[PDB]
């Protein structure tokens, strides 16, 4: 019955957890792997494993046990630290985008101004509205059927406070990163387009093979990003302002729920599994 | 270049002129120095923990 | 003119000579010896701080304070012991590819791309390292530096010319003429009064410091030697090449003796240097290891890996407590 | 470990340890590029356009290696001239590993100049050997390479009074300073082996001020843009 799942959810944890860490571990210990963009890269990482080790675990036993078993002030301690760890990744995810663009943009600040002290800052400002996203529930904006229910645990549907916590962790996040990758695409674009036939037909080619690969690589980024949260937060704009004829299935609910769970497991792989720094330094660890 | 070709022979007929000695004696003389200096060599044996210095004080 | 048939005919009469006086292989004298066996090394101390490709190191007398130079022009003296870094001196020219550390250890030279040895003097009144002396008349960039005594340095340099000199005058003494190519190493004897250099020319030349002129000449290696230095007993030396080979030659045999090869290294060797008993013949390679040889056997006794680019030096202290390691990653480590 | 020398000593370590990371920061904020050509390929006037009022961001004379800083549209950049050094190459080459680029100069006017050497060696076949030894090191697999194609005008001259077929046997056009110049930029270029990870920028030195100057700095903004897109995974 329920083991199935158990088992299921146990392996994506399990996963989850081994690639964050890898990646944390593999970032302290590497000093090749000591620059802004890596510090970002393992931040992300950091955020994503306490994703995995402090509300992956705590989701999982909701869903396996079908009931919250855990007490009320824990269900508020999970439903803040789901909302701070996981705003804090997707604001990641929009901090490395813009440093991305800064360094794509103006080489100027690349060479000169370009230091640890602003992946630090950057950091700071995704943990710090992740703490504005998650604390103010905590906090007050809670009406009474929060705790109404013993047996469950429910995020408040008040319609100020889902409008301002669902902005501000993703379409605002997703609205600016895809404005930055935008740019950074029209400056690759850019970039790219700037016996002689011989030469002239090589040169086309390998302009054809890098604009595809800008594309399938903004892509991925983008469209895991989409596919991961973008279900979820749809469902958690409409529902509070649908008291009625909205009637949400469990199964939906928690596959929307679990993708979006899963933009953490997912996200060592797009930022830190493919790049070819890390694999190097990932084959000299073993 | 033939200044320079004179320099070159006189060099040639000065390292010809050295004494040599037999590969076995050579060979011997390394033997002996290893050997003999073999017990004073902390890479070769290993050394106590105690008095190395790159381990305890 | 016709000094080439001459210049043939006592090339030839040497290499009699040299078969004359080959009456038995190192091998087969040293057969009955038991192997060495395989010898475990660890890493006890890595000295960090340096920001680029380090280049060259070298011990101290007291066999505790190693000087390292490297490409971001900083000359660091280390204290092994601890791993405290004593001095850091910055140089003129961040293109600094040799160092040498005084036997008195009152000072340190190192040399580069730029064609001047510096002398920096470690121990003044005041406590901060001042340029000494910039010791300049080479016409190419300087390979090696090794302090002959407190006054003298000897030097070899790309311009396939080695040179002596004062540094309380800032003259060459003496220079030592005769290699084809750039000279790449140096290495003085016990003794202070010989000393060998590999050039680019695939030979290796035995020098008398006080007379100033080349005694002998080594050809064995078939391709430039990258490094050299002295048996512990003074009569003997091995050189490293990028041909993959270390070749043991011997100054009174005035020949070659036995040649450290496997199959599975075709990368140069870097930096040579003997154990303190000179049993152990420990070479860096260009395969970021360093493969410590049974000098008396041609038989590997040990690897010691643990360096990411590429060892591009090695010392072995003067007590042989320990021998530090260099690398092109940045990292200068002491393995004991 | 609790003694006032051992304590003393970590603290003299923290603070030089506090310097050197302070000046690597420092030394990491400049461009690196490593100028090369011929003996009288124009380095000289091309450095000598780069120090114009714009220069340092018992000293003995090196003259193995100069180093040229200067500053442009708020970026550092040092040019390391290795002319002086009169040795082989491959076993110091791999000093200049990690330069942003490489200035290439090369005169379009010594393609009718021989070696003194000897006669049956041009001066711009020995240019041309020694791009294509340079741009196809192990080393300098992933440095892009700044091309400078200087004495236009006494090309220009040559080319009027001299034609190009001596250089080039295979040559065949118009004797026109556009068409020779064209010819000697693509033969230049066609020695890169590494299309797909270098690329070669080639300038004409012209008499104005500040656009080799500016046509560098055009380069070196380009290459590190592209490394950065390239790290990110769009090039
Ligand atoms: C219709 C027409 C065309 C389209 C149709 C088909 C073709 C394309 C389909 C869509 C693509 C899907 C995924 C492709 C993955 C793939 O090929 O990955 C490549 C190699 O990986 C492996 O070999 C294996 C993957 C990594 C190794 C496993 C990692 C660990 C997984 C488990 C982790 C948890 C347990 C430890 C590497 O990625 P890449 O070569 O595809 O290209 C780029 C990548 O897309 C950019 O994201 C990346 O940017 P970064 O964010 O800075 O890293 C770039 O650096 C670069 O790697
Ligand atoms: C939430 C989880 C379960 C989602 C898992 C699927 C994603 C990884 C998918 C969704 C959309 C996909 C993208 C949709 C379309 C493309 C274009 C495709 O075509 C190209 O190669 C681009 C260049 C060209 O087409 O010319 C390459 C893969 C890519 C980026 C896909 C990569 C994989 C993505 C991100
Ligand atoms: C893109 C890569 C990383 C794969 C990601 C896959 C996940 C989105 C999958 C894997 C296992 C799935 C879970 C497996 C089983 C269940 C139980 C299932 O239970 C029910 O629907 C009935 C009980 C109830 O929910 O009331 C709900 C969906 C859920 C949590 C699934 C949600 C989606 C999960 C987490
Ligand atoms: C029954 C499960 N619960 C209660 C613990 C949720 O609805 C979780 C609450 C979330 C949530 C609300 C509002 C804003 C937000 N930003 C980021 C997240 C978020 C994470 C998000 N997770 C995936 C589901």
């Amino acid at each position: 019955y329920q083991v199935i799942t158990s088992l299921l959810l146990g392996t994506l944890i399990f996963c989850a957890v081994l690639g964050n860490a890898c990646v944390v571990a593999a970032i302290a210990l590497e000093r090749s792997l000591q620059n802004v963009a890596n510090y970002l890269i393992g931040s992300l990482a950091v955020t994503d494993l306490m994703v995995s080790v402090l509300v992956l675990p705590m989701a999982a036993l909701y869903q396996v046990l079908n009931k919250w078993t855990l007490g009320q002030v824990t269900c508020d301690l999970f439903i803040a630290l789901d909302v701070l760890c996981c705003t804090s990744s997707i604001w990641h995810l929009c901090a490395i985008a813009l440093d991305r663009y800064w360094a794509i943009t103006d080489p100027i600040d690349y060479v000169n101004k370009r230091t640890p002290r602003r992946a630090a800052a950057l950091i700071s400002l995704t943990w710090l509205i992740g703490f504005l996203i998650s604390i103010p529930p905590m906090l007050g904006w809670r009406t009474p059927e929060d705790r109404s229910d013993p047996d469950a645990c429910t995020i408040s549907k008040d319609h100020g406070y889902t409008i301002y916590s669902t902005f501000g962790a993703f379409y605002i996040p997703l609205l600016l990163m895809l404005v930055l990758y935008g740019r950074i695409f029209r400056a690759a674009r850019f970039r790219i387009r700037k016996k002689n036939e011989r030469n002239a037909e090589a040169k086309r080619k390998m302009a054809l093979a890098r604009e595809r690969k800008t594309v399938k690589t903004l892509g991925i980024i983008m469209g895991t990003f989409i596919l991961c949260w973008l279900p979820f937060f749809i469902v958690a704009l409409v529902l509070p302002f649908c008291e009625s004829s909205c009637h949400m299935p469990t199964l939906l609910g928690a596959i929307i729920n679990w993708l979006g769970y899963s933009n953490s497991l997912l996200n060592p792989v797009i930022y830190a599994y493919f790049n070819k720094d890390f694999q190097n330094a990932f084959k000299k660890i073993i | 270049s033939i200044a320079q070709a004179r320099k070159l022979v006189e060099q040639l007929k000065m390292e010809a002129n050295i004494d040599r000695i037999k590969v076995s004696k050579a060979a011997a003389d390394l033997m002996a120095y290893c050997e003999a200096h073999a017990k004073e060599d902390p890479l070769l044996t290993p050394v106590p923990a105690s008095e190395n210095p790159f381990r305890e004080k | 003119d016709q000094l080439r048939q001459e210049a043939e005919q006592l090339k030839n009469q040497i290499r009699d000579a040299r078969k004359a006086c080959a009456d038995a292989t190192l091998s087969q004298i040293t057969n009955n010896i038991d192997p060495v066996g395989r010898i475990q090394m660890r890493t006890r101390r890595t000295l960090r701080g340096h920001l680029a490709k380090i280049y060259a190191m070298h011990w101290g007398t007291d066999s505790r304070l190693l000087v390292s130079a490297s490409q971001d022009g900083k000359l660091i003296i280390w204290d092994s012991y601890t791993t405290n870094k004593v001095h850091a001196i910055p140089l003129r020219s961040s293109w600094v590819m040799t160092c040498a550390y005084a036997p008195s250890g009152n000072y340190v030279a190192c040399g580069g791309l730029d064609n001047i040895c510096s002398i920096y003097n470690l121990k003044t009144r005041e406590g901060n390292v001042r340029v000494s002396r910039e010791l300049a008349g080479h016409t190419g960039y300087l390979s090696c530096c090794r302090f002959l005594d407190d006054n003298q340095i000897v030097t070899s340099s790309g311009d396939t010319t080695c040179a002596l000199w004062d540094i309380e005058t800032g003259q060459q003494t003496t220079t030592f003429t005769g290699h084809t190519g750039d000279v790449m190493s140096l290495s003085l004897a016990p003794d202070t009064r010989l000393f060998v250099s590999g050039a680019c020319d695939a030979s290796a030349k035995l020098w008398d410091v006080r007379e100033g002129m080349c005694r002998q000449t080594f050809t064995g290696h078939e391709s430039d030697i990258n490094a050299i230095c002295f048996f512990p007993n003074g009569n003997a030396f091995a050189t490293g090449s990028d041909d993959a080979t270390c070749r043991l030659f011997d100054l009174r045999a005035d020949q070659e003796l036995m040649t450290y090869s496997h199959d599975n290294i075709i990368c140069g060797i870097t930096s040579v240097s003997f154990s303190k008993s000179g049993r152990l013949l420990l070479a860096g390679y260009d395969d970021f290891n360093c493969n410590v040889w049974d000098a008396l056997k041609a038989d590997r006794a040990g690897v010691l890996a643990g360096h990411d680019n590429r060892v591009s030096c090695l010392g072995v202290t003067d007590d042989g407590m320990a021998v530090a390691t260099g690398s092109w990653d940045s990292f200068l480590k002491i393995w004991n | 470990t609790l003694s006032a020398e051992d304590k003393a000593a970590v603290e003299r370590s923290k603070m030089i340890d506090r310097n050197l990371r302070e000046d690597g920061e420092k030394a990491a904020r400049e461009v690196k590029l490593l100028l090369l050509g011929a003996g009288e390929s124009g380095k000289s006037t091309i450095v000598k356009q780069m120090k114009i009022i714009h220069e340092a961001g018992t000293r003995v004379k090196t003259t193995g290696i100069v180093e040229t800083h200067f500053t442009f549209k708020d970026l550092h950049f040092k040019m390391f001239d290795v002319g002086g050094q009169r040795s082989e190459r491959k076993k110091w080459i791999h000093c200049f590993e990690g330069v942003t680029a490489i200035i290439f100069c090369v005169a379009l006017s010594d393609y009718d100049l021989v070696l003194a050497e000897d006669e049956e060696m041009n001066r711009m076949h020995e240019s041309m050997k020694l791009f294509d030894s340079i741009c196809n090191n192990k080393w300098f697999t992933d440095t892009s390479i700044i091309l400078f194609l200087n004495k236009k005008d006494l090309f220009e001259e040559k080319i009027k009074k001299s034609p190009l077929t001596i250089c080039y046997p295979e040559y065949a056009g118009s004797n026109t300073y556009e068409e020779a110049a064209a010819y000697i930029q693509c033969q230049f270029e066609d020695l890169n082996k590494r299309k797909d990870t270098k690329e070669i920028y080639t300038h004409f030195t012209c008499a104005t001020d500040t656009k080799n100057v500016q046509f560098v700095f055009d380069a070196v903004t380009d290459v590190i843009i592209k490394n950065n897109l390239k790290d990110c995974g769009l090039f």
